DNA sequence: ATCAATATCCACCTGCAGATACTACCAAAAGTGTATTTGGAAACTGCTCCATCAAAAGGCATGTTCAGCTGATTCAGCTGAACATGCCTTTTGATGGAGCAGTTTCCAAATACACTTTTGGTAGTATCTGCAGGTGGATATTGAT
DNA sequence: ATCAATATCCACCTGCAGATACTACCAAAAGTGTATTTGGAAACTGCTCCATCAAAAGGCATGTTCAGCTGAATCAGCTGAACATGCCTTTTGATGGAGCAGTTTCCAAATACACTTTTGGTAGTATCTGCAGGTGGATATTGAT
């Protein structure tokens, strides 16, 4: 394998008006401008539990490879269990 | 190439007797799977730590059924409770 | 030959769940009455929401029941909604409801 | 020219987007995201689209739902604009903090 | 005559309580009301002396951590006194409502 | 002077509940709220403690009952058994 | 004759833990590591907990561990809090914290 | 008289190891063993998800460990899993 | 400010409820040694689906304008906090007896085990159908006036 | 209240993806039928420990008064919604190949007894001590002037 891609603050690829979409699903009429910041910092941590015991399933089970059943059985074990995806 | 089963051919069947005229899309089913396994694990979880706090090696009926009480909501429970007992009944007299 | 199934007049597989109970750890013995209980709970629950979602369904004027129509057959029914109260159905959404203070004029 | 007073458009939106069950952050970039954070717990991963799809699935889930929280303690407060001080709360009162 | 301002007491009081363990309802009481509610499930039961002791525990543990939410909720709305809409608040965001 | 069960759970026990929960002012109202969310707390435990009783055919409440109660309703006790 | 607890230099029953794996449903089959490694864990966190129990009970001039001296211990622990997060010691109290907004003004 | 077993011992055991001049009360010995019960079962219980999850018949040393990691969090996690592969070494190394 | 009321801190004292030390005991672990079975690593490799790229297709980034929301300010009136104490509920401790828990017994239903039949899953392949997304065009909705 | 812009509604109309339709095969279910073991229900009962209650105890119900908190009202300032505008980044459909996962082979590891030694739990009896309360007096905090 020759070179691959560095991957840096994709956060920021959660944009503006997604975050604001994703308020309006929520009922939300009124934004400040601190929300987006406010609402990646908690997308983040989120993300981080859920990949990181799905990235510990994966290196169990001795794959290379984050499968929906890592993702499925890490959001049970944190209490967001998820139905349509094979679990 | 590995058999994978799911309740899918069930669900449908028991969407034919509700709803004759109604289809659901794999999705949808794939939700369904999901809802059937999650509750079944959930009623074996419950009657499993049942059986264990009173040192039985055995799950019967009898532990399914207050599983079912222990998990279900008020008006659900009573209803999971006679359509398990009508079936258990209606099997035991089947033989 | 009849099925276990059929014995306890059931659509739901009796043989099958049965087997999921020894497979699955959960006590030295399995009773032969218990997955015929469970088969009937299970069909039951089934029924319970299927039958929700093919009204939500038909309110939309759609003959396939979709993920949006299991979103709204759980969380307009009390019992359904607490019973999957920690659960994500994908591809439900929510539902419609903006709080009394967020609508204009008075 | 015409003009919508604010918060009419944004009732519009919350009519809309209450109405509708697709996904609401772009595939891509929320697939990157996804590669970075793994990437800094295991270099070398892959990921099956339909993982990358359960997260986005239950993410978006999450936050909605903070979101709801999140509108509801600004409401208390007497306001209709949310805020960083009502996630907080909403999170602290939830405790995840 | 003497006599302490409003909350001056309130204060001594909040120190007090947190420094120490013992249950604050009155035993009897409450178990009466534990063997009121019980009643409705199965009649005649009697109850171990610590069943009694546990169910106090868990329920004075439980009271004292939603008065915690319950105050921030309050001062989120930029008073110091709970109000009910603080405890509807904070049961709803905890998922209880 | 007869006087309703839950009202033996008085103004200056909650008071002193909400105290350690450190509250410093209290609303009049807010007596009878508790004493509807600690009749909704205990009916849930209880209810689930008495299933299990009744499942082992006892007509006494064990300590243990209220701990496994506890236990499913995410909210562990410690000190009592288990 | 000599005990695996002793063997693996633990003061915890790799024995009894052996046995409640096996009786306990949690699979088919039981490693003859994993009781080793298992009673190692409980007994790094039993002392965890002591190390700071004690030191709790020290500081409140006391030599004997009490309820509150544990309580004291986890909550002002940020690690064993999580842990603990979802767990009531009986006869441990709260932490003295008061919200600043209350406090009279100076 | 039917035997009731309890951590009590080796928690006492440990204790002394730690503090050798500090004592516990019954309630707190109590609790201590709620503790060591509560983390046995969440362990065992993860561990066993783990074997289920990847078609296995045995919880070994590698499925604690995963459970583990999965239920502490991070500077506990660490110390834990040290502190139980250095007694199945000690273990193995051992006549 | 100083001053008096009253809470709070600390040092010391001591009875006793609950910790601890010791012996006896045994059933039940726990461990040792011998005979057997198998779960799963490893080593090979079919073959799905992941990363990757090129072109098509549509949402994002940005700046300007100002509507109306938020936060600051003042204030009056309503509400809970503080207040002493003897009535009456709860706490304590003492005593019959309900029922939990210990033991024994015995059989209905459990496991095991061997051949028999049935079936749910998939695989190759084929035709059918519910609705997404497009369209125009008759019915709201909003905001200026 | 009326008018004009622009969002919204809905019922009707072709492409088409995904749904439903068979045909065959089949490996693993699921069943059937003995042979063999046992979990725990049943029934009897010992002895804790629970409900009841008497006398002893100590917290709460009570009505008054007013400090300060809440909620109402006003308002200047500026933040955030709407919208136009210019164009980059995602979405989509097509393709060699990395790693998942399907099949087979075999031994290190686990189970399974059986038989031997031990230990942890209980219980009797005795002994022991850390510290909850108690007292006394100094000092700090709060509130009145
Ligand atoms: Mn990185
Ligand atoms: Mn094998
Ligand atoms: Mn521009
Ligand atoms: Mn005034
Ligand atoms: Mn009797
Ligand atoms: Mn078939
Ligand atoms: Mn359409
Ligand atoms: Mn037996
Ligand atoms: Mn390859
Ligand atoms: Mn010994
Ligand atoms: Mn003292």
């Amino acid at each position: 394998k020759r070179h691959r891609k560095v991957l840096r603050d994709n956060i920021q690829g959660i944009t503006k008006p997604a975050i604001r979409r994703l308020a309006r699903r929520g009922g939300v009429k009124r934004i400040s401008g601190l929300i987006y910041e406010e609402t990646r910092g908690v997308l983040k941590v989120f993300l981080e539990n859920v990949i990181r015991d799905a990235v510990t399933y994966t290196e169990h089970a001795k794959r290379k490879t984050v499968t929906a059943m890592d993702v499925v059985y890490a959001l049970k074990r944190q209490g967001r269990t998820l139905y349509g995806f094979g679990g | 190439k590995t058999r994978k089963e799911s309740y899918a051919i069930y669900v449908y069947k028991v969407l034919k007797q509700v709803h004759p005229d109604t289809g659901i899309s794999s999705k949808a089913m794939s939700i369904m799977n999901s809802f059937v396994n999650d509750v079944f694990e959930r009623i074996a979880g419950e009657a499993s730590r049942l059986a264990h706090y009173n040192k039985r090696s055995t799950i019967t009926s009898r532990e399914i059924q207050t599983a079912v009480r222990l998990l279900l909501p008020g008006e659900l429970a009573k209803h999971a409770v006679s359509e398990g007992t009508k079936a258990v009944t209606k099997y035991t007299s089947a033989k | 030959a009849k099925t276990r199934s059929s014995r306890a007049g059931l659509q739901f597989p009796v043989g099958r769940v049965h087997r999921l109970l020894r497979k699955g750890n959960y006590a030295e013995r399995v009773g032969a009455g218990a997955p015929v209980y469970l088969a009937a709970v299970l069909e039951y629950l089934t029924a319970e929401i299927l039958e929700l979602a093919g009204n939500a369904a038909r309110d939309n004027k759609k003959t396939r029941i979709i993920p949006r129509h299991l979103q709204l057959a759980v969380r307009n029914d009390e019992e359904l909604n607490k019973l999957l109260g920690r659960v994500t159905i994908a591809q439900g959404g929510v539902l419609p409801n903006i709080q009394s203070v967020l609508l204009p004029k008075k | 020219p015409h003009r919508y007073r604010p918060g009419t458009v944004a009732l519009r939106e919350i009519r809309r987007y209450q109405k509708s069950t697709e996904l609401l952050i772009r595939k891509l970039p929320f697939q990157r995201l996804v590669r970075e954070i793994a990437q800094d717990f295991k270099t070398d991963l892959r990921f099956q689209s339909s993982a990358v799809m359960a997260l986005q699935e239950a993410s978006e889930a999450y936050l909605v739902a903070l979101f709801e929280d999140t509108n509801l303690c600004a409401i208390h407060a007497k306001r209709v604009t949310i805020m960083p001080k009502d996630i907080q709360l909403a999170r602290r009162i939830r405790g995840e903090r």
